[PDB]
């Protein structure tokens, strides 16, 4: 019993995309089916309902831009998104509603991003130091998501803190990754952060000193 | 020149479930519709295709008084071109409906303190109802590719649920008695006037 979402990706503001929800274990046309999205770090927002009998309902934030459809033999629920905006950037789930018995089957979802953003490249700047000391690496101005930050090519893991990215005013992400090491080992151990941004074909090893 | 038995529908002690609605057939009688609408006892008295005050001066071949019980939230759905669980799976009015919908709150008569589960609606059905379709089939609804064979469980549920009417429910979650008067046409001779 599964609900498998597809179709998610990147869309410019004002563009359109269609999401897919492949099912097995339940037959979609007989069930109430729901689309529910989750913006980054927000809560659950109901989006689109569709009765077994084909009656549709939409939340006011998407009324007129979204269309909910299905397809019996393909057992696949869809969601057509038009005139997309930045708010609609979220993870989108499909679920089977039993109304009284709630929604008992969900899908892990597909991620949707909206931005007139480009791709650029994550500039890696060092966070150099001058009981315990701290050094890090500032990964700044890359977009879209995400980046992987390891240390000493994976050797050093104890004390590492990789922060969740923040989205700057420019429409550009940025995060930090730090590590606390004994203050003495500053002169003896070499600390290099390993950064990789697969969208922009960008891998960097920066030495912090 | 006998008077119509509208009292027998409106003032009936027990009403029906909405999925199993009634059709009292009215024929061969005079109806004072203006006695009914000036009653001012209805929170909803909304006709379609005809005027309530001009109704006295009219005739029809057959008048159908459909009556059932729903919540106040769903009263909006007893209208042409509505969606929702009542409009789709229990009682559907045609987009060319030409009668009256009358409703009044029944929380005094139709709610017990411990909970009155006598009234029911249809929650699961594979397709919408045709206009004036009554569906009384209690067949286990199949949700999966795997058939049910009259055994509840996963993807196999009872098609009917129960209204939970308590006097402390919200006004929308309270019971409203509905009477739907459907009017036909002539060509054939008429039997109901005023
Ligand atoms: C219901 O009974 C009351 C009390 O006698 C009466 O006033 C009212 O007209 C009746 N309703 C109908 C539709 O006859």
């Amino acid at each position: 019993v599964q609900l498998v979402e597809s179709g998610g990706g990147l869309v410019q503001p004002g563009g359109s995309l269609r999401l897919s929800c492949a099912a097995s274990g339940i037959t979609v046309s007989s069930n109430y089916m729901n689309w529910v999205r989750q913006a980054p770090g927000k809560g659950l927002e109901w989006v689109s309902l569709i009765y077994s009998g084909g009656s549709t309902y939409y939340a006011d934030s998407v009324k007129g831009r979204f269309t909910i459809s299905r397809d019996n033999s393909k057992n696949t629920l869809y969601l057509q998104m038009n005139s997309l905006r930045a708010e609609d950037t979220a993870v989108y789930h499909c679920a089977r509603d039993l109304v009284v018995y709630g929604m008992d089957v969900w899908g892990q979802g597909t991620t949707v991003t909206v931005s007139s953003a480009s791709t650029k490249g994550p500039s890696v700047f060092p966070l150099a130091p001058s009981g315990t000391a701290a050094l890090g690496c500032l990964v700044k101005d890359y977009f879209p998501e995400p980046v992987t930050v390891s240390w000493n090519s994976g050797a050093l893991t104890s004390g590492v803190h990789t922060f969740p990215a923040v989205l700057q005013s420019s429409g550009l992400y940025s995060l930090s990754s730090v590590v606390t090491v004994p203050s003495s080992s500053l002169g003896t151990q070499t600390y290099i952060c390993n950064v990789n941004h697969k969208p922009s074909n960008t891998k960097v090893d920066k030495k912090v000193e | 020149t006998n008077l119509c038995p509208f009292g027998e529908v409106f003032n009936a002690t027990r009403f029906a479930s909405v999925y199993a609605w009634n059709r009292k057939r009215i024929s061969n009688c005079v109806a004072d519709y203006s006695v009914l609408y000036n009653s001012a006892s209805f929170s909803t008295f909304k006709c379609y295709g005809v005027s309530p005050t001009k109704l006295n001066d009219l005739c029809f071949t057959n008048v159908y008084a459909d009556s059932f019980v729903i919540r106040g939230d769903e009263v909006r759905q007893i209208a042409p071109g509505q969606t929702g669980k009542i409009a789709d799976y229990n009682y559907k009015l045609p987009d060319d409906f030409t009668g009256c919908v009358i409703a009044w709150n029944s929380n005094n008569l139709d709610s017990k303190v411990g909970g009155n589960y006598n009234y029911l609606y249809r929650l699961f059905r594979k397709s919408n109802l045709k206009p004036f379709e009554r569906d009384i089939s209690t067949e286990i609804y199949q949700a999966g590719s795997t058939p049910c064979n009259g055994v509840e469980g996963f993807n196999c549920y009872f098609p009917l649920q129960s209204y939970g009417f308590q006097p402390t429910n919200g006004v929308g979650y309270q019971p409203y008695r509905v009477v739907v008067l459907s009017f036909e046409l002539l060509h054939a001779p008429a039997t109901v006037c005023g």
